[PDB]
RNA sequence: GCUACCUAAGAACAGCUAAAAGAGCACACCCGUCUAUGUAGCAAAAUAGUGGGAAGAUUUAUAGGUAGAGGCGACAAACCUA
RNA sequence: GCCUGUUUACCAAAAACAUCACCUCUAGCAUCACCAGUAUUAGAGGCACCGCCU
RNA sequence: UUAAUUUAUUAAUGCAAACAACCUGCAUUAAAAAUUUCGGUUGGGGCG
C-alpha cells in the first residue's frame, strides 16, 4: 500500500495537527489492530512531555503561566495551554490546575525537600518520599512516558543513593535515576472512570468499531489448553 | 521525544559502490549511458549550477545572506500576530496608560442635536440591515461581507455631515496603505508593520487630548508587567528587517496626518477572528505605529518627549462589535520604562446591535421575532461618528 | 440485481490497468510482454 | 570511603548496632560493595533488620557481583516478589540471588504456559513457597498434572493450599491411598463425583495421626503398610 | 469500478411533534416483513401493495487501500466482478 | 431478546451477531499499526443493559 | 483431535562461533503450521 505515516511533521506547534485514521491497519494495508475505525475526526495537539524544557538560549529552573485548560480528544486526561518567557507549549494537565495558575520546572536536586505543589515538575531525587507524581521520566531527559492517563498518579515510594523507586499505577515498582524529572499531583479527569458511554454509538463516536475475525489463525481463537503427561492421560476425561 | 518518524523522514541514500573507495581506478559509470542501469556504478555528479536562477524556478539565498539580515533579532508584530497578554501586552510595549472610555474632548462632540444626524436611527438601521440581510441574493451574507460593507457604510453616514462641517473636505479614507514603524523597549527592538485598512487621513493634525499637567501625572503610573510572560511573546521574532520608519506614502502626500485607522475582523471563522482583548491590542499596536511614524517624520528620529504629541484614533470592530481608541503618543523615548507615558483612551465591547435575524424564527406556526437586528444601540453610532468629527 | 458490477470510471480503469501501473512492476511487464508476443492490438487499457 | 558508607548507612534506616554488625559481617567484601548490596536489597523493599538478618545468615550474598545482583533484583521486582513479599523468601530459600536466570525464567516459564498459572497466581506460589525454584522441571509437571488430572484439582485451590510445598512422594502416598480405600474420586468429565472429595488441607496439610483418623478412618500400620507397597509399586514401575 | 472492511476529502436528510435525543409520526433516501404477480420473467432476484429505518452504529458520490489458505467479516462459512 | 442497530446480495431478519454494563486474562512501553498513545491505558476472551436476594 | 510423520520457519533456552548487542552452526522444548490416511464381515448405529 501508498501509506505513510501522518507523524510526519518535524517542528513543534501549539495549532492542532491533521491527524489521519489508521482504521487498524499496518503500513501495508492489512488490519494489524481490530475494532479501529471511524469516529470523530481529531486535530492533535502536540504535547511536550519534557517539561524541564529551558527556552533557547536560556538555562535554570523556569515558570510558566497556564493559559488554559482545555479537553484533548487525544488522551484520556485534559492539557494545558501554558506560556513561559516568549513560547506556547502543551502539557499534561494536572486535577487541579487551573487558567491563570503558576507552574515551576526546575532541575535542582535541593539539598532539602522541595515543597511539592501540585503541578509543578521537579527531579525525582528533590521530591519528599510518598508525593503522588505523574508524567514520570524512565531516564534522565527521556521524556514523560509513564503515569500520563487521566486521574492516575505514582507515588514516589524510596530514595536511597541516585535511584528512585516509584509506584507505577499499575501497583509495579520502578526504579529511576533520582534526576530524572517528574511532575507533582495526579492527572487530571479524575473522573474519567465513571464515564458510561451510554449507546453503542458513543463508542463508535470514539472511533471503537464492532470486529470480529480478530485472531486470523487457523480455527480463530482458541483458550491455551494443558497438554496431559503420558501417565496423567488416563485421567483426563473419565466417564461418569 | 523527537518529531518526524523515520519513515517519514527523507530516505539515507544507498551506499557508495566499493569501487569508488579505490584509489587508483577510475570507477565505470552509466553516466555515458545518460540513463540509469543496474548493473554499472552510480556516478557522482557535479552540483548543478544554473537551477535556482529562473524565475519561475528560483530558489532564495539563505536567510544568512540577505541585505537586511541583522544579527540582532528584532520582534515585528504585523497584521496576523496575536498577543497573549492582549492589553496589556499592547501597553506595555507601546509604553501607554489606559484610560477607560473616551475621553469627554471627543465624546461631547455629539452631544449637541445639531451634530445628530437626521434620520440618524433609520439610516444606521437600514445600513446594518444592508449589510446583514439585503447585500446578497444569499439569505445570510457572510462575515467577510457583511463587515466591511458595515464600516464603509457607517463611514459615508458620518461622512454625510459634511453639510454643518466644511472642514470634513479636508480628509479621505485610503485604502491598502501600510504603514512601519521601530523602537526600542529595554533593549528589546520592536517594530510594527500595520497593513490594515482604511485609513483616515486628514489634512490637519488632530488636537492633543491630554494636558501637559496629565502627560506629566503619568510619570508616577506604574507600567504593569506580566510574568512569567515575556512582552515578547506571540511577536514574530524575524533576523531580517528594515529599521526606516515608513509612514506609508511619498513626501508630498497630501492629507498626511492619520486620522483613524478602521481596523476590520471580517474572518468568517471564529479561530481566525481575533479575540476583543487581542484585537484592541492590535489597536493599540497599529494606532502607536502610525503616531511614531508620523513623529519620526516630523520632529527627527530622537528618543524624546514630544512637545507636540500626535494623536491617532482606530476604531476595531467585528462586524458587530465595535472598539473605539483614542492614542495620544507624547513620547518617543521608549526604551526606558520611566518618564512620561504615552497614553491611550479605549471604550470597548460597544455592540451596534445585539443580534440580527435574517430568518424570521416561527414556533408552532407563530412568528417570535421578526426579522431584523435586534438590541440595537444608537449610541455606539454616537461614538463612532464624535470620533469621525474629531478633529473637525 | 446483479450483473451491473462494471461501473465504468476512466482515472480507476487507467490506475488499474494502464500501461505505467503494468510498467511499474516486472509481472506486469510480463503481462505486456506476453500481450505482444501474442500480437494483441491492445497492449493495455 | 568508610565516611561514605557510614553516612549512608546512618541513612538508609540502619542503626549503629546493625551498621556494626555488618562491616563485621564484611568477609573480606568492600565497604562499596557492601553499600552497593545493601542499596539493592533495600530497593526491593527490604527493611534493615531483615537485610542485616539475610546478610547474617547468608554472606554469600556479600560476594555477588553488582551487575548480577541488579539483574537479578530487576527480575525479581518484574516477577512482583518485593516489599514484605521478599522477606520470607529470603529466609525459606536466600538462594534465589543465587540461582541462575535460567532456572528462575524456566521455572517461571513452566508455571505460566505449560500449568496456565496467572502472573499473581505465579506470585502467590513463589511468594509462599520458593522450594517450588529448587524443585527440577519435569518433576514440578508431574506434580501440576498429578494435582490437576488425576486429582481433579484446579488452579486456583493448587494454590491456595499449598500444593506444589508438599513432596511428590508424600501427595502420591496420601492420594492413592485415599483413592484404594475410595474416599477419594477423580471428578467425571462433568467435573462431579458421587461423594464429596475431603479438602486438601485435610488431606495434605494434616498430621498423619488426624489424616488416618478423620480422612481415611484406618489405622497407622496399615498405612505404613501401603507406603511400603507403593514405594515397591513406584520402584518398579520406573 | 460488485461486495466486505478501512483511509482522505465531500454531500443529503421535507413537514409535524418534540427539544440538543443511536427520540415519535412520517417525505426524499436506505432497506426488504408479509402477500400476490412473475417463474426463458421487465428482471440470471423484478413488479404491485404492505411494511422497517429515516439527525444516525444513517445513507451516499469520488479517489485510494487490504488478494486467495490470503483478504474482509456487528460469525451468516457471509462477501472478495452473477 | 434489555433497548437503537447487524446478518445468510438471490428461499432464513430471528430467540442469532453486535451493543452499552460487568467480569477475566495479558502488557511498565517511544518514532510505520496499537500510538505520535502510557494501567482511569492498550490488546484479547467471556457474559449480558439495569435493579434486588443470597 | 490424546491419528501418523515432521519442525523447514518463528520463539525461547543450551552448547560452540564472532568478542554485551548482533550474527552463524548444532541441539532441545514449544507455538504455529504443513503433509497424509480412514481395512474387511454382520438392515444401519452404539457396544461388540
Ligand atoms: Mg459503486
Ligand atoms: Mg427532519
Ligand atoms: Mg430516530
Ligand atoms: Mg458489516
Ligand atoms: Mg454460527
Ligand atoms: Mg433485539
Ligand atoms: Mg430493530
Ligand atoms: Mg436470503
Ligand atoms: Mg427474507
Amino acid at each position: 500500500a501508498n501509506f505513510v505515516s501522518w507523524k510526519s511533521r518535524t517542528k513543534y506547534t501549539i495549532t492542532p495537527v491533521k491527524m489521519r485514521k489508521s482504521g487498524g491497519r499496518d503500513h501495508t494495508g492489512r488490519i494489524r489492530v481490530h475494532g479501529i475505525g471511524g469516529g470523530h475526526k481529531q486535530r492533535y495537539r502536540m504535547i511536550d512531555f519534557l517539561r524541564f524544557r529551558p527556552e533557547e538560549t536560556k538555562s535554570g529552573p523556569f515558570e510558566e503561566k497556564v493559559i488554559q485548560v482545555r479537553y484533548d480528544p487525544c488522551r484520556s486526561a485534559d492539557i494545558a495551554l501554558v506560556a513561559g518567557g516568549s513560547r506556547k507549549r502543551w502539557i499534561i494537565a494536572t486535577e487541579n490546575m487551573q487558567a491563570g495558575d503558576t507552574i515551576l520546572n526546575s532541575n535542582h536536586i535541593g539539598r532539602m525537600a522541595v515543597a511539592a505543589r501540585e503541578g509543578d515538575a521537579h527531579p525525582l531525587g528533590a521530591l519528599p518520599v510518598g508525593t503522588l507524581i505523574n508524567n514520570v521520566e524512565s531516564e534522565p531527559g527521556r521524556g514523560a512516558q509513564y503515569i500520563r492517563a487521566a486521574g492516575t498518579c505514582g507515588v514516589l515510594l524510596r530514595k536511597v543513593n541516585g535511584t528512585a523507586i516509584i509506584q507505577l499505577p499499575s501497583k509495579r515498582q520502578m526504579q529511576v535515576l533520582e534526576t530524572c524529572v517528574a511532575t507533582v499531583g495526579r492527572v487530571s479527569n479524575v473522573d474519567h472512570n465513571k464515564r458510561v458511554i451510554g449507546k453503542a454509538g458513543r463508542n463508535r463516536w470514539l472511533g471503537k468499531r464492532p470486529n470480529s475475525g480478530r485472531w486470523h489463525r487457523k480455527g480463530g481463537w482458541a483458550g491455551r489448553k494443558i497438554r496431559p503427561l503420558p501417565p496423567m492421560k488416563s485421567y483426563v476425561k473419565l466417564p461418569s | 521525544y523527537e518529531w518526524g518518524v523515520r519513515s517519514t523522514r527523507k530516505s539515507e541514500p544507498p551506499p557508495l559502490d566499493r569501487v569508488y573507495e579505490i584509489p587508483g581506478l577510475e570507477p565505470i559509470t552509466f553516466a555515458g549511458k545518460m540513463h540509469f542501469v543496474p548493473w554499472l556504478a552510480r556516478p557522482i555528479f557535479p552540483p548543478w549550477d544554473r537551477g535556482y536562477k529562473d524565475p519561475r524556478f528560483y530558489r532564495s539565498p539563505p536567510l544568512h545572506e540577505h541585505p537586511l539580515y541583522k544579527d540582532q533579532a528584532c520582534y515585528i508584530f504585523h497584521h496576523r500576530c496575536r498577543l497573549l497578554e492582549g492589553v496589556k501586552q499592547a501597553l506595555w510595549l507601546t509604553k501607554t496608560k489606559l484610560i477607560e472610555g473616551l475621553p469627554e474632548k471627543v465624546l461631547s462632540l455629539v452631544d449637541d442635536p445639531r451634530n445628530h444626524i437626521e434620520n440618524q436611527d433609520e439610516c444606521v438601521l437600514n445600513v446594518i440591515s444592508h449589510a446583514r440581510l439585503w447585500q446578497t441574493t444569499e439569505e445570510i451574507p457572510k462575515r467577510e461581507t457583511y463587515c466591511p460593507v458595515i464600516v464603509d457604510n457607517l463611514i459615508q453616514l458620518c461622512k454625510s455631515q459634511i453639510l454643518k462641517h466644511p472642514s470634513l473636505a479636508r480628509r479621505i479614507c485610503v485604502q491598502n496603505s501600510t504603514f512601519s514603524a521601530t523602537w526600542n523597549r529595554e533593549s528589546l527592538l520592536l517594530q510594527v508593520r500595520g497593513s490594515g485598512g482604511a485609513r483616515l487621513s486628514t489634512k490637519d493634525p488632530l488636537p492633543t487630548i491630554a494636558s501637559r499637567e496629565e502627560i506629566e501625572a503619568t510619570k508616577n503610573h506604574v507600567l504593569e508587567t506580566f510574568y512569567p510572560i515575556s512582552p515578547i511573546i506571540d511577536l514574530h521574532e524575524c533576523n531580517i528587517y528594515d529599521v526606516k520608519n515608513d509612514t506609508g506614502f511619498q513626501e508630498g502626500y497630501p492629507y498626511p496626518y492619520p486620522h483613524t485607522l478602521y481596523l476590520l475582523d471580517k474572518a468568517n471563522l471564529r479561530p481566525h477572528r481575533l479575540q476583543p482583548d487581542q484585537l484592541r491590542a492590535k489597536m493599540i499596536l497599529f494606532a502607536f505605529g502610525s503616531a511614531l511614524a508620523q513623529a519620526r517624520l516630523l520632529y527627527g528620529n530622537d528618543a524624546k518627549v514630544l512637545e507636540q504629541p500626535v494623536v491617532v484614533q482606530s476604531v476595531g470592530t467585528d462586524g458587530r462589535v465595535f472598539h473605539f481608541l483614542v492614542f495620544q503618543l507624547n513620547t518617543t523615548d521608549l526604551d526606558c520604562n520611566e518618564g512620561v507615558k504615552n497614553l491611550a483612551w479605549v471604550d470597548s465591547d460597544q455592540l451596534l446591535y445585539q443580534h440580527f435575524w435574517c430568518l424570521p424564527v416561527i414556533k408552532k406556526r407563530v412568528v417570535v421575532e421578526p426579522v431584523g437586528p435586534v438590541g440595537f444601540k444608537p449610541e455606539t453610532f454616537r461614538k463612532f461618528l464624535a470620533l469621525y468629527l474629531h478633529g473637525a | 440485481a446483479r450483473g451491473n458490477e462494471y461501473q465504468p470510471s476512466n482515472i480507476k480503469r487507467k490506475n488499474k490497468h494502464g500501461w505505467v501501473r503494468r510498467l511499474s512492476t516486472p509481472a506486469g511487464v510480463q503481462v505486456i510482454l506476453r500481450r505482444m508476443l501474442k500480437g494483441r492490438k491492445s497492449l493495455s487499457h | 570511603e568508610l565516611e561514605r558508607v557510614m553516612s549512608s548507612l546512618l541513612d538508609m534506616g540502619f542503626s549503629n548496632a546493625h551498621i556494626n554488625e555488618l562491616l563485621s559481617v564484611r568477609r573480606g567484601a568492600s565497604l562499596q560493595q557492601l553499600l552497593d548490596i545493601i542499596s539493592e536489597f533495600i530497593l526491593l523493599g527490604l527493611n534493615p533488620e531483615p537485610v542485616c538478618v539475610v546478610l547474617k545468615k547468608s554472606p554469600q550474598l556479600l560476594k555477588l557481583p553488582i551487575m548480577q545482583m541488579r539483574k537479578r533484583s530487576s527480575y525479581l521486582q518484574k516477577l512482583g516478589l518485593g516489599e514484605g513479599k521478599l522477606k520470607r523468601v529470603l529466609y525459606c530459600c536466600p538462594e534465589i540471588f543465587t540461582m541462575r536466570q535460567q532456572d528462575i525464567n524456566d521455572t517461571v516459564r513452566l508455571l505460566k504456559e505449560k500449568c496456565l498459572f496467572t502472573v499473581q497466581q505465579v506470585t502467590k506460589i513463589l511468594h509462599s513457597c520458593p522450594s517450588v525454584l529448587r524443585e527440577d522441571l519435569g518433576q514440578l509437571e508431574y506434580k501440576f498434572q498429578y494435582a490437576y488430572f488425576r486429582m481433579g484439582i484446579k488452579h486456583p485451590d493448587i494454590v491456595k493450599s499449598e500444593y506444589l510445598q508438599y513432596s511428590l512422594t508424600k501427595i502420591k502416598q496420601r492420594h492413592i491411598y485415599l483413592e484404594r480405600l475410595g474416599r477419594y474420586q477423580t471428578p467425571d468429565k462433568k467435573g462431579q463425583t458421587q461423594i464429596p472429595n475431603p479438602l486438601l488441607k485435610d488431606i495434605l496439610r494434616v498430621s498423619e495421626a488426624e489424616f488416618l483418623a478423620r480422612t481415611a478412618c484406618t489405622s497407622v500400620e496399615e498405612f505404613q503398610v501401603f507406603k511400603k507397597l507403593l514405594a515397591r509399586e513406584e520402584e518398579e514401575s520406573e
